[PDB]
């Protein structure tokens, strides 16, 4: 997706 | 009685009528609707209404809360306007100005010659791209002036009006930077890696300079008709690439003027990147006659 | 949960500290206080806090509601600013900007040479009176531009700041006149007879023209150091006098320039009276250098 | 007073 959990 | 202390933004549910789905967000739905007597002088007003799914998590509800709250404080022609909130009952409805052509990413893709939903007009001309850039930069300038950092500027988060005016939207990740001029991210969370500046990816520091980096990516999306940035690389590869000093190539046949803007936005040192007011200034001499009449840049407020 | 739909004007009671009584209203108390972190950039802010007596009637609570509501929509240097509302508990507190020198009527009386509370300065000079007139007229111009009629303009309802700037206050009787440009009073109620235009006393019709009539009386109060209008006549006699075409005399030694303004304000035909913008224009060339920097008249909004 | 009920 457009986001990465970081 | 509670009645003696009302919320000025409160709108009666009775005044809202929903027509169709405009889009689906991560934790809610956006509908096109019509609102009766919510603006003085206007008997009926076309609106976009966002709801929050009954299944929305606490994190999502907290985010929507901030989003609606920051919007309440903004008044700019190039920033999506909040018109009211229906909280007298369920579900909560956030009423905003309608941006008939939806988000910029969707809009751009529809302009691809082979698009199934092509509106019957050519892709953006050089003039139209400069106009879009100036509107987005003006809206961002206003936001910066109010001492907020967007943190999620991207074509998907810019909206297009009936007259094709582009405005800044989605203030879910927006943060107040009044006292320190920056926001340092605390824990873990969903970050738009492909739109982020190297220093944000490295230290989690967001400033108006990191918003400028994102603005450059938006110009890349405009000149590529919304292709995916770093197509072929995973989010982890992109993070490493950009931190190492990498950046996107110029899309095929990108106008030199836009390429020059992207070069300014992608400088490694955040302090060497331009400001949003400087971007508007660079483009001010070749914009629509109405621009000075509605822009934050030409307004008395820009002091 | 209710938490997800807050009131932006809400202020935490913990931030407010009350110091002393500034005055007593008909149904509440106004206190001078200090508020912590209620304005960005200001660690602490001096404020005036109005409360509503536990014994306040429904009519009084409805009035205070309208008053606070209309103030929320105003942003003018010459109109008293609302800063917040504490409604989380009792009693409800309405936090406003502090006008250190209180209401104009009290202030003027204190300037009488034989006043027990004389501050140690002379009564208003011609220059100071013109400055006051221009500030009141500018604030009123703004109110008119927002399509509201004050209905209770009087020296008691104008406030004086630490730097002696006069601003419009008390919006208890204020009414929206957007659609029709006038307000026709319905039932019975308390009306400031000595400040009212003949057509309002006769038909109960209030317009920006009837506010101009009141402005003339305010000039009379300024030039008489707040004596009582029509002293010697009862409210019933005044009503009859004014409707018959009567008006006040010029106070002793009234400056010709101010007398000329009063003559304009007291014309019988409301349509022949000047507008607030016209009053500011007549006085604009002999005002403090800062005026154009803060006035509604010189602002881009005055369009 | 400053007001008259009318
Ligand atoms: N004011 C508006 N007028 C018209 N359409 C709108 C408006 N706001 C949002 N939309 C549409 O609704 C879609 C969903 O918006 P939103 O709920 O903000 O998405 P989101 O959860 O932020 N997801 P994404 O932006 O895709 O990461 C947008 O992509 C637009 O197509
Ligand atoms: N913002 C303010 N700063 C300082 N003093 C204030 C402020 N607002 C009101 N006051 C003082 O408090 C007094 C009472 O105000 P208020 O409660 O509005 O009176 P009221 O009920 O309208 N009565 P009156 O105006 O005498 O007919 C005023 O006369 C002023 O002396
Ligand atoms: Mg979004
Ligand atoms: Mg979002
Ligand atoms: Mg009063
Ligand atoms: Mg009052």
């Amino acid at each position: 997706g457009d986001y990465m959990n970081m | 009685s509670s009645v003696f202390v009302p919320d000025e933004w409160e709108v009666s549910r009775e005044k809202i009528t929903l027509l169709r789905e405009l889009g689906q967000g991560s934790f809610g739905m956006v509908y096109e609707g019509n609102a009766r007597d919510i603006i003085k002088g206007e008997a009926e007003t076309r609106v976009a209404v966002k709801t929050v799914n009954e299944s929305a998590s606490l994190r999502e509800r907290i985010e929507f809360l901030n989003e609606a709250s920051v919007m309440k404080g903004f008044t700019c022609h190039h920033v999506v306007r909040l018109l009211g909130v229906v909280s007298k009952g369920q579900p909560t409805l956030v009423v905003m100005e309608l941006m008939a052509h939806g988000d910029l990413k969707s809009y751009l893709r529809s302009l691809r010659p082979e698009a199934e939903n092509n509106p019957g007009r050519p892709p953006p001309t050089l003039q139209e791209m400069i106009q879009m850039a100036a509107e987005i930069a003006d809206g961002m300038a206003y936001l910066n002036a109010k001492k907020f950092v967007h943190r999620d500027l991207a074509a998907r988060n810019c909206m297009v009006a009936h007259d094709f005016t582009v405005k800044i939207g989605d203030f879910g990740m927006t943060r107040d930077i009044y006292e320190t001029d920056y926001y340092r991210k605390g824990g873990k969370g969903l970050l738009p890696v492909r739109w982020m500046a190297p220093e944000s990816l490295k230290d989690g520091v967001f400033t108006t300079s990191s918003d400028m980096w994102s603005f450059g990516v938006v110009l890349w999306e405009i000149t590529s008709l919304a292709e995916q940035p770093y197509q072929g690389l995973s989010n982890e590869q992109v993070l490493k690439f950009v931190m190492d000093g990498g950046y996107l190539d110029q899309p095929d046949n990108c106008p030199e003027r836009v390429t020059d803007l992207m070069r300014m936005c992608w400088q490694f040192n955040p302090k060497m990147r331009p400001t949003f007011l400087e971007i508007v200034n660079l483009l001010k001499d070749d914009l629509h006659p109405s621009f000075p009449e509605v822009s934050f840049f030409h307004s008395e407020e820009n002091k």
